[PDB]
């Protein structure tokens, strides 16, 4: 069923439907545009109207413009064909190498692993760094946090950990460029082609790239962390492989949330942050974990505003 | 019976409901697009920011106190854009692209949107060509590559702007020459400054014959906050013209601190939730999307580039503040300037410990790498020793005075390495610190006059060979002996 | 055109009009009052109604009381007849020496000199004082920050700069008393008469006083600098002189702007200051410059709050 755009303001867009109102999470395709603009339904305002969040720039949108319902959340490719490729927030390839051909298509939104599905292994991971291994060593299939201010050395540290651990590893790896420098994605991409972990000719790539960098709008940066997360979950659940997840920077997920929160019509929390800071991070973070079947090891770079850990 | 007037149908036009707090609420404009430019009855421009069900909130690019209620707003049709081309060179303009120098109309052919998204991963490629500032302390210690983003940051009156000015004056070497690849078109964006300061700035560039390859966007303190907010993006689009058409360009946002407070004004008047220092949540996104557009394009996409030099003003040297840390986490290196060094007379005052540029290091000449390889760490260790090792102080005082440089006088890369070679290799150890400045002037004027072949071989090869090293060794050695007594 | 008062909340006063809705910045004459009450229009609330800031006490105002539009901003007396006289924010004399018999009138609000009018050359203003000229010299069309209060010959220095600029450069001066003690205004007024820079007998006075002290409302105090500025703009633009504009002090201009912004209900900025801090200062300080016709050099006193320059 078609729907008309009633109001637009930044990333947030209100769409009205006559019949067949779409539920929360569902992606909506906007008509009369060159690039595929996807609106994700966040709230139900009432009077057959829904408040959405755009995954790309909303410039050019007019009131009364048509909006079709896909009938499901944002679906993306998942499988071995995603390895050695670069995906955006809504699943499209952004490396000029045709479509990503896959049988399965996972939705970016999903419930967290249940209590019975959780694992409890605590084997040490030898990184090679003296300060880490001695004082605060990482665990295999564990959640690793790299807190740091502006220009202290998180990207250097996470590249080292990829250089040390990801090369000496049997399973696959997944990098998620969340709201960081775009040239670093270019530096990383060509460096991985140089080393051999990403093979262009063969179908034996060990890394899957996902990018929604700081040039993208907030809606993209708010949902790209879930997109790259879903790619790693496929290998964990269906295949049962030991995955090495890498996010840089996970703060940009929460930072993007505050920008849209203002426009979503919520009462602001402490330091201008969104009131749903814990739950939005909770639903996202809880998915990143080692289940009984598979395993995910996440090294997350964390930005610290104004060198304030509080 | 005459037909009714349908000139003000609410489809393509609309009347103002209210106006006061920066925003203009407009009744009508049903077919208008989001972020579309709109024209008011008093010849004033505006942007359709808020599209609500019963009205359209418009950001007024200019004095909103001219607009009244019931005034007719009209659609331009296109998304907020600015004039673009080589016709802007040697012209001073406002954020909209209108000439303010009184030299007639621009006469531009092409136009580009202000809010275009930056190039993705594929069009980009690591920086290769060096962006020569012509400043010894910069080009040696903190070199900038073409396509790089390098933050100039420090307290008020520390010489932030002077680095950008000398960088623009230095490009005359390449632009008045045969090599089209080495040319660099400059764009100085002024945000929140005084008009007198900008008028003095363009005259200085005019006297140095630097304006004819320079565009000047001006949004001074008296101009409305939206014009200051827009000014960087307009100039950025003018830089992208060169970038996309296989040409290299430089852009200087002076400064993004004064842009941030302008955007904070708009957001606080919009009644949006404030955070750190009353700034909104998207002050990072404000500067991120701007700076990302500065990039190095590969040969497939023209092979051009856009180099960004954003400026930031810190209060009492607080680099850990909210806005500095945001711009530090965007750019590919920093150039921090200190009040202490600037007060002593060490100009340009650059903090060698804090200032870095790893991306620009790759795009540096091999000649400069040889003479200024160890110099980075030597100057850092020199500042540590506050209270064999005495020789470190004997070198540190010389290299600091050697890196000192006068204003409005850049140097060629081959001319710089010759001066740095003298101090770093240890041919100015037995000499008074005060004699270092006069030695440089006498030495530089000698080598540029007599030894052109030596300087030419250094530039052409981009390296100090064994024959050039031995030749250069015997100039500084014998010239010193005469200079001493 | 005539209007009617619809609301009164402190200094803020709403006025509804039938046909002619007055533009922003325009002065409105309130009818049926003993002394002259001026309202300056700030916003257009809609439905033929405008919000205004009072230049004096709003006591005695009734909902429905008539208000006339002057057709322009706060116009004031400007000319050689302002020299030796004291005037308030709205141009009325407050020295009990009869009316200010002026020839021309000038609005307090004015656009800053355009880019083409700017003087590209930086010339020095010879003060005649050795400490100033040598070490920290004054620039024509510049703005100098005077620091310190009593016990250091502050008023004597001010009177000398008035005398020396008038003696050497042939330029008159203006003293804008912004938000300080009315006691101090009385002290200076008589010291200037004692020195000779003001003369009550003949027309050889070198200063035009424009006072709006802390006894007056925030609406008045915010517009006093502009009133004194406009007096200085006459001698530059019409007579082609190197004018000397004193502001005592610039902090009170900033404080008044913060108070007016607060009373309107605008969400405050950092450290409780107004969102329009840079623009309010910018629009005033940019008018103080060198031009083709002349210049205005300004010596502005500064109170640094909490001894904090940041
Ligand atoms: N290398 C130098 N040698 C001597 N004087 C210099 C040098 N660089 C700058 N100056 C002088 O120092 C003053 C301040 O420099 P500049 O305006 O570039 O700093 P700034 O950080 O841009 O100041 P602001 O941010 O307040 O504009 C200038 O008036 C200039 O004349
Ligand atoms: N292991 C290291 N050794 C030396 N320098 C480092 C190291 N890690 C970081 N740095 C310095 O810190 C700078 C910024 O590093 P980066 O990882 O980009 O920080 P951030 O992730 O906070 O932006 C680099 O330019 C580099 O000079
Ligand atoms: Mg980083
Ligand atoms: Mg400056």
């Amino acid at each position: 069923t078609t729907g008309r755009i009633v109001a637009v303001i930044g990333a947030v867009v209100d769409v009205q439907f006559d019949e067949g109102l779409p539920p929360i999470l569902n992606a909506l395709e906007v008509q009369g545009r060159e690039t595929r603009l996807v609106l994700e339904v966040a709230q139900h305002l009432g009077e057959s109207t829904v408040r959405t969040i755009a995954m790309d720039g909303t410039e050019g949108l007019v009131r009364g413009q048509k909006v079709l319902d896909s009938g499901a959340p944002i679906r993306i490719p998942v499988g071995p064909e995603t390895l050695g490729r670069i995906m955006n927030v809504i699943g499209e390839p952004i490396d000029e190498r045709g479509p990503i051909k896959t049988k399965q298509f996972a939705a970016i939104h999903a419930e967290a692993p249940e209590f019975v599905e959780m694992s409890v292994e605590q084997e040490i991971l030898v990184t090679g760094i003296k300060v880490v291994d001695l004082l605060a060593p990482y665990a295999k299939g564990g959640k690793i946090g790299l807190f740091g201010g502006a220009g202290v050395g998180k990207t250097v540290l996470i590249m080292e950990l990829i250089n040390n651990v990801a090369k000496a590893h049997g399973g696959y790896s997944v990098f998620a460029g969340v709201g960081e420098r775009t040239r670093e994605g270019n530096d990383l991409y060509h460096e991985m082609i140089e080393s051999g972990v990403i093979n262009l000719k063969d179908a034996t790539s060990k890394v899957a790239l996902v990018y929604g960098q700081m040039n993208e709008p907030p809606g993209a940066r708010a949902r790209v962390a879930l997109t790259g997360l879903t790619v790693a979950e496929y290998f964990r659940d269906q295949e049962g492989q030991d995955v090495l997840l890498f996010i840089d920077n996970i703060f940009r997920f929460t930072q993007a949330g505050s920008e849209v929160s203002a426009l979503l019509g919520r009462i602001p929390s402490a330091v201008g942050y969104q009131p749903t800071l814990a739950t939005d991070m909770g639903t996202m973070q809880e998915r990143i974990t080692t289940t009984k079947k598979g395993s995910i090891t996440s090294v997350q770079a964390i930005y610290v505003p104004a060198d304030d850990l509080t | 019976i005459l037909g009714a007037d349908t000139s003000v149908d609410l489809e393509e036009t609309g009347r103002v409901l209210s106006i006061g707090d920066g925003i203009a609420r407009v009744h009508g404009l049903r077919n208008v697009q989001a972020e579309e430019m709109v024209e008011f009855s008093s010849g004033l421009k505006g942007m359709s920011l808020n599209l609500e069900p019963d009205n359209v909130g418009v950001v007024v690019f200019g004095n909103d106190k001219l607009i009244k209620e019931g005034d007719i707003v009209k659609r331009t049709g296109a998304i907020v854009d600015v004039p673009v081309g080589e016709e802007l060179l040697g012209r001073v303009v406002d954020a909209l692209g209108n000439a303010i120098d009184g030299k007639g109309p621009i006469g531009s052919k092409a136009r580009r949107r202000v809010g275009l998204k930056a190039p993705g991963i594929i069009p980009r490629i690591s920086v290769r060509e060096p962006m020569q500032t012509g400043i010894k302390a910069v080009d040696s210690l903190v070199p900038i590559g073409r396509g790089q983003r390098e933050l100039i940051i420090g307290d008020r009156q520390t010489g932030k702007t002077s680095i950008a000015i000398d960088t623009i004056i230095n490009q005359k070497r390449f632009n008045d020459g045969t090599d089209e690849k080495k040319k660099l078109y400059c764009i100085y964006v002024a945000i929140g400054q005084k008009r007198s300061t900008v008028a003095q700035l363009v005259k200085r560039l005019t006297d140095a014959d630097a304006m004819k390859y320079t565009i000047v966007v001006s949004a001074t303190a008296s101009d409305a906050a939206p014009l200051q907010y827009l000014a960087p993006y307009s100039g950025c689009s003018m830089g992208e013209y060169f970038r996309d058409n296989g040409k290299h360009a430089l852009i200087i946002y002076d400064d993004l601190s004064k842009q941030a407070v302008a955007y904070r004004q708009m957001s606080l008047l919009l009644r949006r939730p404030p955070g750190r220092e009353a700034y909104p949540g998207d002050v990072f996104y404000l500067h991120s999307r701007l700076l990302e557009r500065a990039a190095k394009m590969n040969d497939a996409f023209g092979g051009g580039s856009l180099t960004a030099l954003p400026v930031i003003e810190t209060q009492a040297g607080d680099v850990s503040a909210y806005i500095p840390t945001n711009v530090i986490s965007i750019t590919d290196g920093q150039i921090f300037l200190e009040t202490e060094l600037f007060y002593k007379g060490i100009r340009p005052a650059i903090n060698v410990g804090l200032s870095v540029s790893r991306v620009g290091s790759a795009a540096q000449t091999r000649a400069m790498k040889q003479v200024a390889g160890t110099m980075k760490l030597e100057l850092a260790q020199y500042r540590e020793v506050a209270a064999a090792t005495q020789q470190l102080l004997s070198r540190g005082v010389r290299l600091t005075e050697l890196l000192k440089q006068g204003q409005y006088s850049p140097m060629a890369i081959e001319e710089q390495v010759a001066v740095i070679y003298a101090g770093v290799r240890g041919y100015l150890d037995k000499l008074e610190p005060s004699k270092i400045t006069k030695f440089e002037n006498a030495f530089l004027s000698h080598v540029i006059s007599q030894h052109q072949a030596l300087l030419g071989k250094i530039r052409t090869d981009g390296k100090i060979s064994e024959e050039s090293d031995a030749k250069l060794k015997e100039i500084v050695t014998n010239f010193l002996a005469g200079f001493e007594a």
